[PDB]
């Protein structure tokens, strides 16, 4: 899976 | 804005940072990140310069930060980011930056690492396993969260398995990891010691040797489904393995914890445990003696007739595999017919896809046979189970087979009327 | 019959 840095 | 491109290709070391900053800003909004315009403009090579070993440390971090969210997006997004060689500076930047620029670093090859498996060995081909390891000798829980996700990115593709001789160097430290109190990492360990474990038997070896099995099998009892289901896959990947392996598994006690997860609310969490007690009822005869002793037979038996298609199917291997063991010891077959399998399975026969009607004629098959062994010693005039069978509307269902286009179970069908009922 | 996946 990808993450967002937010 | 176009303002800002102008800037980032400054040689004024501050209107550069201000830039990066603004770029970065826009690709960590709430909504829907611009990245193909940010691509468009034609800077990510530019970005990629900022995190060299002689630039500024805010510059780096900042600029990691911006092609961290680029490379969150489409494989064709992430592939610009690659493309750009910004993998092997990531890596760099684990040994030198600050725990901030780590923090990034970090994350921005699990966003790369998680595009495809082409990826997953690419990073892993540059050598950035070393200095991950070394990310977990610090204390600060965040850092050591996105770490452990990252790692999972990395171990996880049976397609083309990851390389074993890198990967499998991650054991020692997994196996401290499941015992944070962390739920994030403590989740992301365990699927990460589950991908490791969808192997050989030489992974499974590894894992058994570093001592994980026991600890896992505490985590089955977690009260989040979200640590019991990766555990509960690896466990079950374990007694995949030879009788030894497996042993190792019953020894840890858990028998008594797949007694539990029966009763799981949770579907798919029902089926995978009848699975894992599956492989172990294929084991020696001791093992499925266990397997009775625990007390799963009842609850098997119910799951047998109640449960949904995909969990019937995997109770039927489990109380069929048993039912092999009853050659050597003709107790376990009367055992089994004394709990009442007998009409579940002649009612799995009606519903059942080929492969199922396979197993469940396999065990109607062992449970006659032994009933027929009776009928000789005990000196009876009928076979007991064979009268069972009747009963449930197994005889029926069983000629039926006879004309089902499968070979193997046309065949098995006359072999059984013929045999047994006429 | 011991059942890999």
């Amino acid at each position: 899976k990808k993450k967002r840095k937010v | 804005l176009p303002q800002m491109t102008q800037q980032l290709n400054s040689d004024d070391m501050q209107e550069q940072l201000s830039a990066t900053v603004k770029f970065r800003q826009i690709l960590s909004r709430e909504h829907r990140p611009p990245i193909d315009v940010v691509i468009q403009a034609g800077v990510v090579p530019r970005l990629v310069e900022f995190m060299r070993e002689n630039q500024p440390e805010m510059l780096q971090l900042e600029a990691a930060w911006a092609l961290t969210n680029i490379a969150s997006g489409t494989s064709a997004q992430t592939k610009v980011v690659v493309d750009a060689d910004a993998v092997p500076l990531f890596i760099q930047l684990l040994y030198t930056g600050s725990v901030e620029v780590k923090e990034q670093a970090i994350w921005a090859l699990g966003n790369v690492a998680g595009d495809s498996t082409d990826y997953r060995d690419y990073v892993l081909q540059c050598n950035a396993m070393e200095p991950i390891l070394g990310l977990f000798n610090s204390n600060k829980p965040s850092l050591i969260r996105t770490a452990t996700w990252t790692l999972s990115n990395l171990c996880r593709g049976k397609k083309p398995q990851p390389d074993w001789s890198v990967v499998s160097q991650a054991l020692p430290t997994l196996a401290k990891l499941i015992y944070s109190m962390d739920t994030e990492t403590l989740v992301d360990a365990c699927w990460a010691i589950s991908y490791l474990s969808d192997g050989p038997q030489e992974a499974i070896q590894a894992v058994i040797d570093v001592r994980i099995p026991k600890r896992l099998v505490e985590l089955l009892s977690h009260e989040s489904t979200l640590v019991q289901t990766p555990a509960l896959r690896a466990v079950g990947n374990i007694v995949t393995g030879n009788d030894l392996q497996t042993q190792v598994v019953i020894n840890a006690g858990v028998l008594p914890a797949l007694r539990l997860l029966l009763s799981s609310p949770k579907e798919n969490i029902k089926k995978e445990a009848c699975w894992t007690i599956s492989n172990i009822t294929a084991g020696n005869t001791e093992q499925i003696q266990a397997v009775i002793d625990a007390n799963l037979i009842p609850p098997l038996v119910k799951l047998l007739e109640v449960a949904e298609y995909k969990t019937k199917k995997e109770a039927c291997w489990a109380i069929s595999n048993a039912s092999s063991g009853g050659l050597q010891r003709p107790d376990i077959i009367r055992y089994l017919v004394s709990q009442g399998c007998i009409k579940p399975l002649c009612d799995l026969l009606e519903i059942a896809d080929n492969r199922i009607i396979e197993v469940t004629l396999d065990a109607l098959e062992n449970i006659i046979k032994m009933g027929e062994a009776d009928k000789e010693a005990r000196g009876l005039n009928i076979n007991e189970n064979a009268d069972f069978i009747e009963k449930a509307g197994g005889m029926e269902k069983i000629f039926n087979c006879q004309q089902n286009e499968n070979d193997k179970i046309y065949e098995k069908a006359y072999k059984i009327i013929e045999t047994y009922f006429g | 019959a011991k059942k890999a996946a």
